[PDB]
């Protein structure tokens, strides 16, 4: 039971379905799906595809699994998981990362391999779904497509320098030099209004130490749409993509790339002085995969 | 269809025994005699 | 006479195995299990009945038990069970492997049929001497298994099959039986618990609370076994496990008979079973047990009915398990539990002279029975007695007829 | 609370149970096993829940079950009375140790004292990783 509020996603069922897909998928499934059954060769299309990929990632030390979304359509149990991933990329991708970690731990333990489990457990594994449904361009997306996994295709024009995105805020006491380390939560950091030390309770003693905080890489990339379908009378469009923490500087200007990411919308403050947002939201893409 | 549980052979969880044993991976595992090798020593070691 | 739904199962076993139409005629299904369904069968042609005649119990006509191992079991686990059944043959208390047959994913283990009574039927009525015969046979089987040097993790009343009228039994299940490996490839190295090779401050305590988002892997130690018979060393994740734990599983059954309660421990979780062991013994005993395997125990704010409860001993425990029983009236008039109840009314203070010296017989028997019961129920793995020493204890002074 | 950890702090804590005070109410069901005794072979931790062994409706069951279960226990008694080894069974017939605690038979005779015409799944599981990500915990 216990599905997530606002989504069809259930953690237990989605985890079970994705694990079954990972343990029991062969590329002959997709070859059957694409009506290409006469290209099916028994040698490489009959091996578990993602088991081999997991083994290669374990041997190479990498952390990112490139999941072809259309593969989920080939498997029967994940026919719904495809729609769940497209509709709710955040929850489903988090569950997929957890499932990848469980799958690799199971591969090491169940087969009784020599590989150390300490560095596997402490490693953060990520999933990169790319081949999601390619249609609707970028301008045909409605507000109902916000926070959905979309696929754009275009040309890289420009890329801003590496922007530091604070993940942990490091405060320091102006009196007793005691420091707490606040964690960011949905883009908001709770600044302490009192030193947590029981010895001194000075109200505004705490000051943020900018250079001792924890930062992560963020980059904004200017992309020109080259959609498969172009409605009459429109001119080429430019969008802003956001790459995070490993995809920074992976795209250079002039590159023709197919990018899969979350279609997001953010309210833009009208002025830098007051806190007032504009009722017309600004749309962008959180990049999760670049091809 | 109350039979549900894990399968150490296929490493997949099933909701139904009569559909897991007829699934692709389980049939492929069963047809492969290399998996059932150490037991093959015993069948004729006793006989 | 056979219920209809089992006919499909047996015709499935006929169909799934093309070559079993002869050489085996299935009569019934003796017993089912989580990992297998065992089937009562007659032997069409007499290899394993004409052979293995020493192993068969000559109680009525002799039949054969074929263990149809469930399909979901891994090939290595099936091989493990079959191989360990193979290495230990020639013993009358092991139910050794007469035959085996593999077709595709189905494996049948053909072992001698041993007529047995389920524990839950005769546990309440067993006299103290019958409990003694039970424990003697169990300890003989465990002694052979431990001499062979493997841990039969799942020791439980169901996995020990005992015929009362012949009065002996056999240990049958081994699917979960782990094999011990050497201590080195006097409590300095066997149990600081160093195994997994992971044995090789300021501002943080890690004793008053646990981290909110933990970045450490939990210990991975074997937990195979059965609810309510897991030893303390297997309840707190401990590598370097030894045969000693099976000895603990001997006591619980010995505790089941004395008290007339079969489900001794509910054991819903490992923590739940560990807290169940806190109620009979005490928080301090469990913490001092944990301090041996390198682990720390901590519990507070809990309304335990007796702090350090049942300290007089497990004697007082069975006496309360019998008190509620002897006040409400749950025992029959032809009960055997009243002897134990009147003997604990001795141990706790709270012609016809076969009456008097059978009185002395059953009282000496009970007095030594609780001694073996507490040797089995010990927190320390090393200072716990082994099968040999447990069998040499003076409670079992009926081995002279050998 | 109950908290079992590794003093070396090398492994993750095995037991971390933390119950709020309102969860400690309703002593009929605790989140932890407080010792209970029970009767008729009950698991000590399990109580007589929705079971009143003092109810005659129950009593006419247990004594009567004991009447049909009488001589199986008599056979077993006579077979395991004198010698632990059963190879010397064949040989006044039955001896008993006297008692004074009331019984199922004594209870039923009491209920005729008091009521009758007078006043008063599969077994295996997948191998899951131990470390839970922050996002997965937030989704809970
Ligand atoms: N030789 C035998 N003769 C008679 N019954 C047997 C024999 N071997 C096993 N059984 C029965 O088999 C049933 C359970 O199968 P087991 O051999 O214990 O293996 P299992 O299926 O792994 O059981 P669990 O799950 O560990 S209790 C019990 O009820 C036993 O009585
Ligand atoms: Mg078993
Ligand atoms: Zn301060
Ligand atoms: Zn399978
Ligand atoms: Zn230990």
């Amino acid at each position: 039971l216990r599905i997530i509020w606002g989504t069809n996603v259930s953690i237990q069922e989605c985890t079970t379905n994705f694990r079954n897909f990972l343990m029991s998928f062969k590329y002959k499934f997709r070859k059957i799906l694409d009506e290409r059954e006469e290209f099916i060769n028994n040698t490489t299309d009959e091996e578990l595809y993602y088991i081999k990929q997991l083994n290669e990632m374990r041997e190479l030390g990498t952390s990112n699994l490139n999941l072809d979304a259309r593969n989920l359509l080939a498997y029967k149990q994940t026919e719904d998981l495809y729609h769940q991933l497209l509709n709710y990329p955040q929850e489903v991708i988090s569950i997929m990362d957890q499932t990848i970690k469980d799958c690799m731990v199971s591969l090491i333990v169940d087969n009784n391999l020599d590989y150390d489990l300490d560095e596997i457990e402490t490693k953060f594994y990520k999933v990169r779904p790319y081949n999601v449904g390619s249609c609707k361009g970028m301008r045909e997306l409605n507000p109902n497509d916000i926070d959905k996994l979309i696929n754009l295709k275009g040309l890289v024009l420009r890329s801003t320098p590496v922007i530091p995105d604070m993940k942990v805020a490091f405060f320091k006491c102006n009196v007793c030099d005691h420091t707490m380390a606040v964690e960011i939560d949905r883009g908001v950091i709770q600044e302490p209004a009192r030193c947590e030390r029981i010895d001194c309770n000075e109200p505004n003693s705490m000051s943020l130490i900018h250079n001792r905080c924890s930062f992560a890489d963020k980059q904004v990339i200017k992309l020109q749409e080259t959609p498969d379908f172009v409605p009459d009378g429109q001119t080429p469009h430019s969008i802003s993509l956001c790459v995070y923490d490993e995809l920074v500087d992976s795209c250079r200007a002039g590159d023709r790339i197919e990018v899969t990411g979350t279609f997001r919308s953010i309210p833009i403050r009208a002025n830098s002085r007051q806190r007032v947002l504009k009722s017309l939201y600004k749309t962008y893409v959180d990049v999760v995969h670049v091809k | 269809v109350k039979n549900s549980g894990y399968c150490e052979n296929c490493r997949v969880k099933y909701e139904s025994l009569e559909q897991h044993i007829v699934s692709e991976k389980h049939l492929s595992f069963a047809e492969n005699d290399l998996n059932f090798e150490a037991i093959d020593s015993l069948i004729e070691n006793l006989r | 006479d056979i219920p209809p739904e089992i006919k499909e199962e047996m015709i499935q076993l006929y169909h799934d195995l093309p070559g079993i139409e002869n050489e085996y005629k299935l009569i019934d299904k003796i017993g089912e299990g989580t990992f297998s369904s065992v089937y009562k069968a007659k032997d069409i042609t007499g290899k394993i009945t004409k052979k293995f005649a020493s192993h068969f119990w000559n109680y009525g006509s002799n039949y054969v038990a074929l263990k149809k191992i469930y399909v979901t079991s891994s090939p290595q686990r099936i091989y493990n069970e079959l191989n360990l059944l193979y290495i230990m043959t020639g013993s009358s208390r092991v139910a050794p492997l007469c035959d085996a047959k593999r077709v595709r994913d189905q494996v049948i283990a053909v072992l001698p049929y041993y007529p047995h009574e389920e524990f839950r039927t005769f546990y309440r009525d067993l006299p103290i001497k019958g409990i003694k015969k039970y424990i003697w046979e169990l300890l003989r089987a465990l002694k052979f298994v431990h001499s062979k040097g493997i841990i039969h993790r799942d020791i439980k009343p169901t996995n020990f099959l005992f015929n009362l009228e012949l009065g002996r039994g056999v240990l049958v299940d081994f699917g979960l039986a782990e094999a011990q490996m050497d201590y080195k490839s006097n409590h300095e190295q066997f149990c600081p618990c160093i195994m997994r090779n992971q044995y090789s401050v300021n501002g943080v305590d890690l004793t008053k609370g646990y981290p909110k988002n933990e970045t450490r892997r939990i210990k991975r130690a074997n937990r195979a076994g059965t609810r309510g018979f897991r030893a303390p060393e297997v309840l707190m994740k401990c590598g370097a496990q030894s045969t000693k734990i099976d000895i603990w599983s001997v006591g619980v059954i010995l505790l089941s008979l004395l008290g007339r309660r079969f489900p001794m421990f509910q054991s819903l979780d490992d923590a739940d079973s560990l807290l169940e062991l806190c109620t009979i013994f005490g928080w301090k005993e469990l913490r001092k047990c944990a301090a041996l395997h390198g682990l720390g125990f901590e519990a507070s704010g809990l309304i335990w009915d007796k702090p350090n409860g049942y300290s007089n001993g497990l004697k007082e425990f069975v006496y309360d398990l019998l008190n509620k029983e002897c006040t409400i009236g749950t025992f029959p008039e032809y009960s055997v539990a009243f002897e134990t109840f009147g003997f604990l009314q001795q141990e706790l203070h709270d012609d016809a002279y076969e009456l008097k010296k059978y009185q002395e017989e059953i009282w000496s028997d009970h007095y030594w029975c609780f001694q073996v019961l507490e040797q089995c129920f010990e927190m320390d793995p090393q200072k716990r007695s082994s099968a040999e020493d447990l069998l040499k204890t003076p409670f079992f002074n009926e081995l002279n007829e050998n | 609370h109950v908290y079992l950890y590794d003093l070396w702090q090398t492994w993750a804590p095995i037991i971390t149970l933390e119950w709020k005070p309102q969860e400690l109410t309703n002593l009929d069901e605790l989140p932890y096993p407080i010792l209970k005794i029970g009767s008729f072979g009950r698991c000590p931790f399990i109580g007589d829940r929705n079971y009143d062994e003092s109810s005659y409706k129950r009593v006419v069951k247990r004594y009567s079950r004991d009447k049909a279960n009488k001589k199986y226990a008599l056979q077993l008694r006579a077979l395991f009375q004198y010698h632990a080894d059963t190879l010397l069974n064949t040989s006044k017939n039955l001896i008993f140790i006297p008692h004074t605690c009331n019984d199922s038979t004594k209870s039923f005779k009491k209920w005729m004292q008091e009521k009758a015409k007078n006043f008063e799944g599969n077994g295996l599981g997948p191998t899951r990783a131990s470390v839970m990500s922050k996002n997965m915990k937030s989704l809970s």
